[PDB]
């Protein structure tokens, strides 16, 4: 089965006997669900987004069913802003992406070129937008806010950049402000004719 | 709003 990126990847899970609604997000390492019950020990723990860190409850061994495949793993439960199905768990269900294909045992990090300098960057299904750390790009931007894990960061909206990944050519709208890593979000992911498949 | 999604612990 295929799921293409045109919209975010949104898929039912089954969790401590709940259904939830939770994104495939290859670009995070964990899965983080909303505030919610769960039995058994937790530790608290600290991660990071754009926007910066958020305290969760760490749960180890959660069995979580997602399209019908069977996950055992660690979930973290806190004041994530949607709940991610992050490398984690979405390994464990044998997803990869595809255009090649990428596994998701590492962070999918891939060279792009990009106003002609070339950057390694996240391929990020759960990012809406294209973001890129701090340059100088020529051009007319406005002023954007874009949020993630921690909160909100101010990011400069540059339209029509052409943009080369893995030897395939975009061009889009790209986002350039703060960010801790370079991200390639869905609207140049679907460009490139990227794909989630298990 | 946009949500840009990138965590990692």
């Amino acid at each position: 089965p295929q799921i293409t990126l045109w919209k975010r990847p949104l898929v039912t899970i089954r969790i401590g006997g709940q259904l939830k609604e939770a994104l495939l997000n290859t670009g995070a390492d964990d899965t983080v669900l909303e505030e919610m019950n769960l039995p058994g020990k937790w530790k608290p723990k600290m991660i990071g987004g754009i926007g910066g860190f958020i305290k969760v409850r760490q749960y180890d061994q959660i069995p979580v069913e997602i399209l019908g495949h069977k996950a055992i793993g660690t979930v973290l439960v806190g004041p994530t802003p949607v709940n991610i199905i992050g490398r984690n768990l979405l390994t464990q269900i044998g997803m990869t992406l595809n255009f090649p294909q990428i596994t998701l045992w590492k962070r999918p990090l891939v060279t792009i070129r990009i106003g002609g300098q070339l950057k390694e960057a996240l391929l990020n299904t759960g990012a809406d937008d294209t973001v890129l750390e701090e340059m100088n790009l020529p051009g007319k931007w406005k002023p954007k806010m874009i949020g993630g894990i921690g909160g909100f960061i101010k990011v400069r909206q540059y339209d029509q950049i052409p943009v080369e990944i893995l030897g395939h050519k975009a061009i889009g709208t790209v986002l350039v402000g703060p960010t801790p890593v370079n991200i390639i979000g869905r609207n140049l992911l679907t460009q490139i004719g990227m794909t989630l498949n298990f | 709003k946009a949500r840009v999604l990138a965590e990692a612990m």
